[PDB]
């Protein structure tokens, strides 16, 4: 034939960075990206392209909330060869992105420590909107902290961006924080956060 | 790292590795314990991805593990933001912005027979009374 | 239609009722004022094609309100590459007697471009098909003009049940509550794109009227649309029936 049907469609999706990815790199052919909701009319992207990928961001920002379907086409170089995409809803599937610690202080016997908002890809209101923005009361971080002389590591959870721990005076502490959503099956958890210790 | 008589000091992750570049047996004296050593080696391998600078057009990068992100600027899109909005102007592309025909060559507007091609070199509009594909019940009073 | 609604009055002034010897035959889809398009079956079992008249305007088959116009159908057209007792290829051009009045109730469906109907109204999901066929698999006809609105669907992925032609698209639903039927047949499967209305499928065929795991099947209009714009321009000849070549 003059054309075969892309496979292997998979979703690469951080912080709501969505990229489509599929196979083969093309041989005498071009791919079409078509994009869509539940009910919604098919948008077209990467129109004719030879790349083995496609940026579906803008069009799944637009509503994170709703449930997204695409298709990649195969043009030769009545309706053309295509493949199906696994369905994607990218509020309950996205990636986390790895935190950062943007700073703790210690004050006697007790210490906090702040979380870097992470900023993601939903552009709303003309600036990328923050990770808490998105999620609200399902995001929290969790803070794995311990000594140099500790057996094991404690754990803390916040529902902000701040945790409220108690120490041990003298001892000197490391930290490592992970953004988690509870109300999910599958990526549940995010990597860990650099250290940081005192 | 290790230079003269650095090892005199206590050991700090942020003066041996991070504000240097440290190594596995200088990892160990800070943490000790070697499964918490190990934990940390993972992460601390993983280099910065954006340390190529592969956003393009003014996008800004953020480090993932084995892996990075682009934020790219309002007409650009793509994992790089390497492709412009505007140079995909065609028939393919939401009809070329064409209200109804469009054509490939800049694209070039049409107009099905009873309506007219405006200024804007896009948009269509009735010239009969009755044009085909409207309501009249609907566009009148 | 079955599990659709009542089209309001005028909301439909493209709906044609095509009859034979006062009895209902199909629907078909006003594209100007002269020429109606249809599906070829229809005309299958016909012996008296001076008794075939084509009414315009129509909303309740029980009551005449003055708004309906009708008209004697001088010649139908049908591809040659369609034969009766299959499915491929239904479609037939019908050149009114006399052309109609447009009014507030009588307006004719855009016939599209193809490229036009192939990148861009192929690709919008939901289209109105409309009729005053069977409301329910083998049941009664429908006395006030219904309407349906369905999703249509590429081949690949209706090929779940070789059947369907590239001459052909399905469209509806597998759940068994929406699609249409027996006695609509020729009706318009009209698609919206920014406040404007194109033909882009004409009610074929189906395996049963709302069958679960099953849709309902369209004849694909963009591949005669060269086809149908050739014949607008030809010269009548006498005999009704007309078979002319395709493409
Ligand atoms: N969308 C639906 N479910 N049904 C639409 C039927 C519209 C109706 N068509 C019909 O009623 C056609 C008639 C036909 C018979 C033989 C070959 C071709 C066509 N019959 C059918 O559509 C039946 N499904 C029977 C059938 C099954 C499988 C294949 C073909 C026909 C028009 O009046 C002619
Ligand atoms: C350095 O840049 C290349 C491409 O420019 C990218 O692939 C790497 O991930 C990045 O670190
Ligand atoms: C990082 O973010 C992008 C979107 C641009 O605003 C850059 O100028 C900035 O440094
Ligand atoms: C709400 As209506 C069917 O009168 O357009
Ligand atoms: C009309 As069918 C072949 O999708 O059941
Ligand atoms: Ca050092
Ligand atoms: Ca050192
Ligand atoms: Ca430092
Ligand atoms: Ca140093
Ligand atoms: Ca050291
Ligand atoms: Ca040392
Ligand atoms: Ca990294
Ligand atoms: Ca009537």
């Amino acid at each position: 034939t003059n054309t075969v049907a892309a496979y292997n469609l998979t979703w690469k999706s951080t912080n709501f960075k969505t990229i489509l990815e599929w196979e083969p790199k093309p041989v005498n052919q071009v791919y079409t990206v078509q994009i869509s909701t539940k009910s919604g009319d098919w948008k077209s992207k990467c129109f004719y392209t030879t790349d083995t990928e496609c940026d579906l961001t803008d069009e799944i920002v637009k509503d994170v909330k709703q449930t997204y379907l695409a298709r990649v086409f195969s043009y030769p170089a009545g309706e053309p060869l295509y493949e199906n995409s696994p369905e994607f809803t990218p509020y309950l599937e996205t990636n986390l992105g790895q935190p950062t610690i943007q700073s703790f202080e210690q004050v006697g016997t007790k210490v906090n420590v702040t979380v870097e908002d992470e900023r993601t890809l939903v552009r709303r209101n003309n600036t990328f909107l923050s990770l808490r923005d998105v999620f609200g009361k399902d995001l929290i971080y969790t803070l794995y902290y311990w000594k140099s002389s500790s057996s094991g590591k404690k754990t803390a959870k916040t529902n902000t961006n701040e945790f409220l721990i108690d120490v041990d005076k003298g001892e000197n502490y490391c930290f490592s924080v992970q953004a988690v959503i509870p109300s999910r099956t599958v990526n549940r958890k995010s990597t860990d956060s650099p250290v940081e210790c005192m | 790292a290790n230079a003269f008589l650095e090892e005199l000091r206590p050991g700090s992750l942020e003066r041996e590795c991070k504000e240097e570049q440290c190594s596995f047996e200088e990892a160990r004296e800070i943490f000790k314990d070697a499964e918490r050593t190990k934990l940390f080696w993972i992460s601390y391998s993983d280099g910065d991805q954006c340390a190529s600078s592969p956003c393009q057009n003014g996008g800004s990068c953020k480090d993932q593990l084995q892996s990075y992100i682009c934020f790219c600027l309002p007409a650009f899109e793509g994992r790089n933001c390497e492709t412009h909005k505007d140079d995909q102007l065609i028939c393919v592309n939401e009809n070329g912005g064409c209200e109804q025909y469009c054509s490939d060559h800049k694209r070039s507007c049409r107009c099905h027979e009873g309506y007219s091609l405006l200024a804007d070199g896009v948009s269509c509009t009735p010239t009969v009374e009755y044009p085909c594909g409207k309501i009249p019940i609907l566009e009148k009073r | 239609i079955v599990g659709g609604k009542v089209c309001p009055k005028g909301e439909c002034p493209w709906q044609v009722l095509l009859l034979v010897n006062g009895a209902q035959l199909c629907g078909g889809t006003l594209i100007n004022t002269i020429w109606v398009v249809s599906a070829a079956h229809c005309f299958d079992k016909i012996k008296n094609w001076r008794n075939l008249i084509a009414v315009l305007g129509e909303h309740d088959l029980s009551e005449h309100d003055g708004d309906e116009q009708s008209r004697r159908v001088a010649q139908v057209i049908i591809p040659s590459t369609y034969v009766p007792g299959t499915t491929n290829h239904d479609i037939a051009l019908l050149r009114l007697h006399q052309p109609v009045v447009l009014t507030d109730h009588v307006v004719p469906l855009c016939l599209p471009e193809r490229t036009f109907s192939e990148r861009t109204l192929a690709f919008v999901r939901f289209s109105l098909v409309s009729g005053w066929g069977q409301l329910l698999d083998r049941g009664a006809t429908a006395l006030e003009l219904m309407v349906l609105n369905v999703p249509r669907l590429m081949t690949q992925d209706c090929e779940a049940s070789g059947k369907i032609t590239e001459y052909m698209f399905c469209a509806g639903y597998s759940d068994g509550s929406k699609d249409s039927c027996k006695g609509d047949s020729g009706g318009p499967h009209a698609t919206h794109y920014r406040g404007t209305w194109y033909l882009t499928g004409i009610v074929s065929w189906g395996q049963g009227c709302a069958t679960v795991g099953h849709f309902g099947v369209y004849t694909r209009v963009s591949q005669y649309i060269e086809w149908l714009q050739k014949l607008m321009r030809s010269e009548p000849r006498p005999g009704v029936l007309l078979r002319a070549p395709f493409p």
